[PDB]
RNA sequence: UGAGAAGCAUGCUGGAGGUAUCAGAAGUGCGAAUGCUGACGUGAGUAACGACAAAACGGGUGAAAAACCCGUUCGCCGAAAGACCAAGGGUUCCAGUCCAACGUUAAUCGGGGCUGGGUGAGUCGACCCCUAAGGCGAGGCCGAAAGGCGUAGUCGAUGGGA
RNA sequence: GAACCCACUGUCGUUGAAAAGCCAGGGGAUGACUUGUGGAUAGGGGUGAAAGGCUAAUCAAGCCUGGUGAUAGCUGGUUCU
RNA sequence: CUCCGGGGAGGCGGCAAAUAUCCUUUGAUCCGGAGAUGUCUGAAUGGGGGAACCCACCUACUUUAAGGUAGGUAUUGCAACAUGAAUACAUAGUGUUGCAAGGCGAACGAGGGGAAGUGAAACAUCUCAGUACCCUUAGGAAAAGAAAUCAAUUGAGAUUCCCUCAGUAGCGGCGAGCGAACGGGGAUCAGCCCAUUAAGUUAUGUGUGUUUUAGUGGAACGCUCUGGGAAGUGCGAACGUAGAGGGUGAUAUUCCCGUACACGAAAGGGCACACAUAAUGAUGACGAGUAGGGCGAGGCACGUGAAACCUUGUCUGAAUAUGGGGGGACCAUCCUCCAAGGCUAAAUACUCCUGACUGACCGAUAGUGAACCAGUACCGUGAGGGAAAGGCGAAAAGAACCCCU
């Protein structure tokens, strides 16, 4: 989704690392308590994390 | 920080004691080293060189002014 | 030469020599043809997930150089090369040198 | 601190029946938290994603475990459990 | 009866801990031998 | 079979290498060196089972109970064989489960194996402020080099500070 | 005269419970006393109310690594026909 | 994690199977190049400290509470600027900014110090030996180097390395031992300057050539017998610029990977040559406290010897081209060179590491201490010492189920 990302701005890129972020808490208390049954979920948050981090980099 | 003459570069160096028997023992040679004040009138003061009789010698033919110069291009704090 | 997963092979070396099936997976050397080289698995139960055990038959990997591709035509073992038709590479069959039909 | 450091500060919650008796009777909750979280941080993590009120923590660090597994010898990680206090009745 | 290993954390590190090696030349020669040699442990 | 170091044939085991002849090169031959490494004997089912404070019975569980649990008696310590702190150790703490090895016997028991829990501080201690002995030490003095000593300082509790 | 610090006598122990002890007696016990913590002195050196004592179960010259495969007119051993 | 290139059907690293969620022809896993991120300790550099910890200060932005983000804050040396005592001018001292250095690591190089065991059948001169070891500091090499050199028909012609000369001439309690040179044959070859200043070297940029970091294609075998299995037997066939090697159920040129050969690069690196600009060479202009001498030592194969020559701790001390040094005491004559100022490639020394290939080298008590989770377990306060331990089967097809316990 790499490219999908960098047709965006720096202030819509910092958004959606900010709700990244949060959905990745919540999938950490959503395993931890049990409810979830889809590790590839946080797999792809914490990718997806590191892909906005890195075209923030370019960018800026 | 050592015994070393400023205008010669003069220094203890190693050799042997040989007894009438031609026993060899280790010794050094000690350079006859002092401390002296020497007028300096360019700079109207006194400095204070460690050297040897011979740097004296040394100063004596050529002036306090050449020597101090050419420490001073050596790269010494006179 | 190369053999895919979907292809249709003959067995040339081993005890299933001369039979002829369909390949299932092809990973490193070794290559799972569908109903040949079979063997017996003596299975206990699966405590956790139930499953009460048996024998049951299953297939084992044989060495990919001990099976060949089988050319449809002449149903004959034969090999595999590589022929740039058009602007794509493609596998034929060295004996004839036509293309290899799909699965 | 911000929202990087708030989103990392906890970690899960912790089952047992010491922290199960605690949030039954007094109203606590048992968190797993960062190594290196204080208590002002665990606090206004606790408030900002739970929109609760805490009146005071406590943190308590277990030393992990050394033991044999097979013929190699390894070591758990250090765990640090913090005791939320909650306002009333809350959560 | 008293033996001669009595332990004190202390002095062993005051003593044979990584900056006493560092602080002179010949400890860091110790600390170079045993890099070398390839120890697991460089000090106590 | 030959005078010998040795050779040849073949039964059984074994499951993939071996090698004539003639030359060529040697880590080329073991019984001893109180030789070196590993394995196994004799002594011999012999000595010993680690404070001479001491045990007895009923019931339980268990494949099995002198040693575990419950109960009823007996005995020993009580300026320590009781209760704490520092140092040192590091999970030995608690619960469930197991008994091969560990426990100088057996063990259902354990400081043993496995699994899961457990250490909550403004007031306790450390950290922190302060310094002793002593250590290091900008410049500095001294020394072939490495280095020695030392000023201003900066550390250092076994002591002072809610 | 207890604690505490010592070690005069005897039995036992000597492949010990212990590479220096137990037991029964014994000496000092407000002093040149005993003791915790942290420091200083390093090998022909240190320290010693002095025994060549002690310096990590090692002391008429500690331990470790190098010179090093020291040298040994001495002892032992030296392999099939 | 991103981009560029390769590749084309599987993949989510290993012990280490299974499991789930899954990813992938809208091109995954994987391979090469270039970027992004890169906690704490450690020269460790904001201060401290028992390494991986404790405590800070100053700017700018941000927040309302008790915080966050980014940057700066070590020492020493040099340069510039500012400030500034005794003390009048100054100097010392102080501060800021900029630049540089420190630490680690095989061997080889250069320099500063420097043993004893041993041999002499004892031992002191001597030997061991400028060895072991300690210390300082470079480079891809270093050092040396262009005659104040040898030679002795008046000839050679800068350094360095190899073979001879030769165990010769000599030195030596004339013992034990130490041990040249001249000349000849080779390797490599190269000279250039002292103030308008050379050869050369180092940087940056440009151009050209080559090399290197992924990869693609790559020939040709059937029947029969034994056998669990054929690559082995028997009978014929094909390729070869490919019969190197490895694997496949026993021994394969023709089954697989390969081999000979022919191709291949977005992007990056190395080297060579040519120009451009810097900078260096290069504080030095023919060499005075120098040559020589007295005293004490050291180096020369050369131990004070008939002892020349080189270095100097101490005391002295010229002439200066009608001048000076050497030719092994010394004198005369002849011959030869020009010290007291510099730079310079190759032939030479080595292997921590990278790629390819090789062995009348070892095959688990061998070969590295270590084929295996080894500098580990274990021992020691510490420096330090230091092991043992490889093999089911082609394939787990690793033994469902029954019986004793
Ligand atoms: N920091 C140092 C302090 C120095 C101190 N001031 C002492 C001093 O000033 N000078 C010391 C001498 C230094 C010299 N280099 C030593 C030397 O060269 N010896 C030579 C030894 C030769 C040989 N190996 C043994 C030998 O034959 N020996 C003899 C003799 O046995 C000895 O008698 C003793 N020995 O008992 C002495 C008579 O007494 O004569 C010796 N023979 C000789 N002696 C003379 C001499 O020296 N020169 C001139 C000539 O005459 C020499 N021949
Ligand atoms: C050589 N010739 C002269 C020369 O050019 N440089 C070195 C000058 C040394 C000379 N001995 C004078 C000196 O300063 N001695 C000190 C001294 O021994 C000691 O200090 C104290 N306080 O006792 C030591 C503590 O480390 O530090 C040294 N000095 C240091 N300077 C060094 C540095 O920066 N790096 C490396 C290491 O050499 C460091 N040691």
């Amino acid at each position: 989704k790499t490219k999908d990302l960098r047709e965006k701005s720096v202030e819509e890129l910092k958004a959606l690392l900010d709700e990244q972020q949060l959905n990745q808490f919540r999938l950490r208390m959503a395993k931890a308590t049990g409810q979830l049954g889809k590790s590839h979920e946080v797999q792809v948050a914490r990718k997806t994390i590191a892909r906005i981090k890195t075209l923030l980099t370019e960018k800026q | 920080m050592s015994k070393v003459c400023q205008v010669t570069g003069k220094r203890p160096v190693v050799g042997n004691n040989v007894s009438h028997a031609n026993n060899k023992t280790k010794r050094r040679f000690e350079p006859n080293l002092h401390h002296h004040r020497f007028w300096l009138e360019s700079e109207k003061r006194f400095v204070r060189l460690r050297l040897t009789t011979k740097g004296m010698r040394i100063i004596d033919k050529l002036g306090i002014e050449k020597v101090v110069a050419d420490l001073r291009a050596q790269g010494q704090k006179i | 030469a190369k053999i895919k997963k979907g292809d249709q092979v003959i067995v040339i070396a081993g005890k299933e020599k001369g039979k002829q099936g369909t390949v299932l997976s092809v990973s490193e050397d070794r290559v799972k043809v569908e109903g040949l080289n079979l063997v017996k698995k003596h299975q206990k139960p699966n405590r956790v997930t139930g499953a009460e055990g048996g024998i049951v038959t299953q297939e084992a990997s044989l060495h990919i150089s001990n099976v060949a591709i089988l050319n449809a035509t002449t149903q004959k073992a034969d090999r595999v090369g590589y022929q740039v038709i058009d602007g794509v590479k493609t596998r034929v069959y060295k004996s004839t040198g036509e293309s290899v039909a799909v699965a | 601190m911000n929202n990087e450091r708030i989103y990392q500060v906890l970690k899960g919650p912790v089952f047992s029946e010491k922290a199960q008796v605690l949030g039954d009777t007094a109203g606590v909750q048992v968190f797993k938290v960062d190594i290196n979280a204080t208590k002002l941080e665990i606090k206004k993590a606790v408030e900002k994603l739970f929109g609760v009120e805490v009146v005071k923590v406590n943190t308590t660090i277990t030393k992990g475990k050394t033991k044999r597994f097979g013929r190699t010898l390894g070591r758990r990680s250090d765990v640090k459990k913090a005791y939320v206090t909650l306002k009333a009745g809350q959560d | 009866m008293k033996r001669t290993f009595q332990p004190s954390e202390l002095k062993r590190k005051r003593v044979h801990g990584f900056r006493a090696r560092m602080a002179t030349k010949a400890g860091r020669q110790v600390l170079a031998r045993r890099r070398a040699k390839g120890r697991h442990s460089l000090t106590v």
